[PDB]
């Protein structure tokens, strides 16, 4: 059948990129060919195995990890870089194979005021290990004194709201990024197109 | 237009009182929290107090504590230092500046006053 | 266990002033922006206020600005909203929501969980 | 031919801190994605976090967040769950379960599922 | 603001008919509407989030469309359990406003 | 935690074919995550029946068979014994990485 | 109280040239850390925020760098308006503590 790429990339929603969401995609027909020639995809960029040639390739599973970051952290995305993304919100690996696919959403995403829920993190006690997302929201010790539940002086919460606007330039529009990772294993491969 | 003006100072006696204002106009005072920082003649910057957005929390340097009180009053837009129990080390100038963020991610000041020149001796 | 409940209403002069404070648990307060939502008897609902994520912005309906006071006190869960000087078309149901995109029981700028309701009516 | 070895059981007064091996076998530990599976007495499973030694991740459930502290040490094939901050209702029988398939993404079945470690929390 | 219409105002209707609800927008409204079901005596369950999508634990026979101005709320096939006040919420502006709701009845 | 429901007992008979449903949301079960079906006989550590919602390991009969549809999933057992009066459990995965255990049948002979 | 030590303290520099300012710090801030320039006589003015991020109203001559420990603010070219103190100070940790000074005498 045809494979389900409608539920991924148009869809209504996407999640904030501390809070990402994986959706498992097997038992395709899919044509990789067609989603290059969207004239709409800003940044494609395929780590591991090469662009154009993805017609011609099986895999065991596609987990695309979807997320909603604004314009100067699509290059966060991406092994071995750091940041207020890759180092809190959402770590790649080293080998990661796969591609990052972002787009300029101004329209849909951002919306004039706030849109004060795409949230990220900001505060934590150590860097992220790869693929770990992390939903706790414990207050962040930033001296040496203790907390002790409340926030104030030396004791950060670690969510800030990106607050979007349509009035901000192109480097603070919400690029909706969607992550094709995928890796085959032991087994017969199950999703490739003609 | 923000900007911030700096009153008070002069000359005092050792073990004496003093204290310094700092109004504001430009900007919603209440939505800001702001710190005092301080000089002496010919050295560095030093950070000695600061404030929350709403007078709740305050927070002093480690050798200012105990005998320097900070205040703000939103309706007034300005803020307050008081001073007590003085010596010859705190003779400096005191710079008022203001947060650039709003209530979070607390780090990191925007705009710088003009200071208030302080005297101790006999 | 998600859970608002609330307190405080009840019945005053026009023209008085009453708060109402809806006291949350089963979820972290602090990442869901607030809001109050009244329903007059009979009629449709109307959106009242918001209190931001952190305390950055405290927006109010037309027909309310200038009279009402939305608080937040994130150590103890519990949201406040201060009416001031309570004319009579003021009486309704004041419900407290919740919302906020956490790829989780988020409901992605939508109020999804809603108080039991405490009814505020004016009358002498 | 492969299949995981716990610890006994153990008994510990409310408030403080187990610790809890499941020593791997058969095979690599590299390879591993061991996930740590509650049961209560009498009651269905439930499951706590997963580990992948290779990264270093450990995604824990929502519920066991800050509690349950998953560590793997590679070189002695030692995966730990150092749960803490105990009290009655974490009576239970922690399991142990290599994750099925792969190692990098660990969304599969479960197998071998090692043995019971009955930490009957009282005193 | 953003003035939210909101068409019919009460409706009856037979059990298992498509039932079809619109609401028409002001200004352009990028697929952040709602829509909510308040049974008469209860607080209001949300039904479908971000003008697409159910509430996750909703019978499946709801389905909202549309994106922009104009929204429609098509009840498959109806129910006894499915005859209350149905709002409409567009989640854009700092000005949150809502429709006037459809009173669901029986012929 | 446990969202994939299931139904708390069926019962049976010896040489009948009983169904047991494991009914998600759009998440766990909708979202591509296949259902797997573990059996629990009473005082050891739970096996395995059905992976990937079809298969078979070697140690189970051919009795055990399973497939699923849109959101819900299934498990059929033809010709119930003595060696079917156990505990069968449900599993798959969330979006939030997270794993999701059934509530669990409790399959019964007459 | 972390403690960053500021080189070099005093330098001379002409126009036409190109130079930097180290201010290494003991306790690991990440990103937050803010120059300054002050003419002697009257308040500092602030050149960039957050370490990498240029004030408007300042030339574009100044460019932060650096991330962690240590950073460098670099001037690509030296101009007459550069005969001032350039501090550094961390806000990770809430005792701020600002650098010692770099004496800039343009000979
Ligand atoms: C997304 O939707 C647009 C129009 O709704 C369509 O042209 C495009 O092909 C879709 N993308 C897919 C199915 O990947």
């Amino acid at each position: 059948n045809l494979c389900p790429f409608g539920e991924v990339f148009n869809a209504t929603r996407f999640a904030s990129v501390y809070a990402w969401n994986r959706k498992r995609i097997s038992n395709c027909v899919a044509d990789y060919s067609v989603l290059y020639n969207s004239a709409s995809f800003s940044t494609f960029k395929c780590y591991g195995v090469s662009p154009t040639k993805l017609n011609d390739l099986c895999f065991t599973n596609v987990y695309a990890d979807s997320f909603v970051i604004r314009g100067d952290e699509v290059r966060q995305i991406a092994p071995g870089q750091t940041g207020k993304i890759a180092d809190y919100n959402y770590k790649l690996p080293d080998d990661f194979t796969g591609c990052v696919i972002a787009w300029n959403s101004n329209n849909l995403d951002s919306k004039v005021g706030g849109n004060y829920n795409y949230l990220y993190r900001l505060f934590r006690k150590s860097n992220l290990k790869p693929f770990e997302r992390d939903i706790s929201t414990e207050i962040y010790q930033a001296g040496s004194t203790p907390c002790n539940g409340v926030e104030g002086f030396n004791c950060y919460f670690p969510l800030q709201s990106y607050g979007f606007q349509p009035t901000n330039g192109v480097g603070y529009q919400p690029y909706r990024v969607v992550v094709l990772s995928f890796e085959l294993l032991h087994a017969p491969a199950t999703v490739c197109g003609p | 237009e923000v900007q911030l003006v700096e009153s008070g100072g002069g000359l005092v006696q050792p073990g004496g009182s003093l204290r310094l204002s700092c109004s504001a106009s430009g900007f919603t005072f209440s939505s800001y929290a702001m710190h005092w920082v301080r000089q002496a003649p010919g050295k560095g910057l030093e950070y000695v107090s600061s404030i929350s957005s709403n007078g709740g929390s305050t927070y002093y340097a480690d050798s200012v504590k105990g005998r320097f009180t900070i205040s703000r009053d939103n309706s007034k837009n300005t803020l307050y230092l008081q001073m007590s129990s003085l010596r010859v080390e705190d003779a400096a100038v005191y710079y008022c500046v203001k947060h650039y963020q709003q209530q979070l991610l607390w780090g990191g000041p925007d705009v710088w006053g003009q200071g208030t020149t302080v005297t101790v001796s006999s | 266990e998600v859970q608002l409940v609330e307190s405080g209403g009840g019945v005053v002069q026009p023209g008085r002033s009453l708060r109402l404070s809806c006291a949350a648990s089963g979820f972290t307060f602090r990442t869901y922006a607030m809001h109050w939502v009244r329903q007059a008897p009979g009629k449709g609902l109307e959106w009242v206020a918001v209190m931001w994520n952190d305390g950055s912005n405290k927006y109010y309906a037309d027909s309310v600005k200038g009279r009402f006071t939305i608080s937040r006190d994130n150590s103890k869960n519990t949201l406040y909203l201060e009416m001031n000087s309570l004319r009579a078309e003021d009486t309704a149901v004041y419900y407290c929501a919740r919302e906020g995109v956490a790829a989780a029981g988020s409901s992605s700028d939508a109020f999804d969980i809603w108080g039991q309701g405490t009814m505020v009516t004016v009358s002498s | 031919q492969v299949q995981l070895v716990q610890s006994g059981a153990e008994v510990k007064k409310p408030g403080s801190s187990v610790k809890v091996s499941c020593k791997a076998s058969g095979g690599t530990f590299s390879s591993f994605a061991i996930s740590w599976v509650r049961q209560a007495p009498g009651q269905g499973l439930e499951w706590m976090g997963g580990i992948i030694p290779i990264y270093g991740t450990a995604n824990y459930a929502q519920k066991f967040q800050g509690r349950v502290t998953i560590t793997a040490d590679e070189s002695t094939s030692t995966a730990y769950m150092d749960l803490s901050s105990l009290r009655s209702e974490d009576t239970a029988v922690y399991y142990c379960a290599r994750d099925g398939s792969s190692t990098y993404y660990p969304h599969n079945w479960f197998d071998p599922w090692g043995q019971g470690t009955l930490v009957t929390v009282s005193s | 603001d953003i003035q939210m219409t909101q068409s019919p105002s009460s409706l009856s209707a037979s059990v298992g008919d498509r039932v079809t609800i619109t609401c028409r927008a002001s200004q352009s409204i990028s697929n952040f509407l709602n829509w909510y079901q308040q049974k008469p005596g209860k607080a209001p369950k949300l039904l479908i989030y971000a003008a697409s999508s159910l509430q996750s634990g909703v019978p499946s026979r709801f389905s909202g469309s549309g994106s922009g101005t104009d929204f429609t709320l098509t009840i498959s096939s109806l129910q006894p359990e499915d005859f209350a006040t149905y709002y409409c919420q567009q989640s854009y502006s700092t000005l949150y406003s809502f429709g006037q709701g459809t009173k669901l009845e029986i012929k | 935690q446990s969202v994939l429901t299931q139904p708390p007992s069926v019962s049976g008979a010896p040489g009948q074919r009983v169904t047991i449903s494991c009914t998600g949301s759009s998440s766990n079960i909708g979202s591509g995550y296949d259902v797997h079906w573990y059996q629990q006989l009473p005082g050891t550590a739970p096996k395995l029946l059905i992976y990937g919602n079809s298969n078979r390991p070697s140690g189970v009969p051919d009795r055990f068979s399973g497939s699923k549809s849109g959101t819900s999933a299934s498990l059929a057992i033809t010709g119930l014994q003595a060696e079917d009066e156990a505990d069968y459990y449900c599993q798959s995965y969330d979006s939030s990485l997270s794993g999701v255990f059934g509530t669990g049948t409790k399959v019964t002979v007459l």
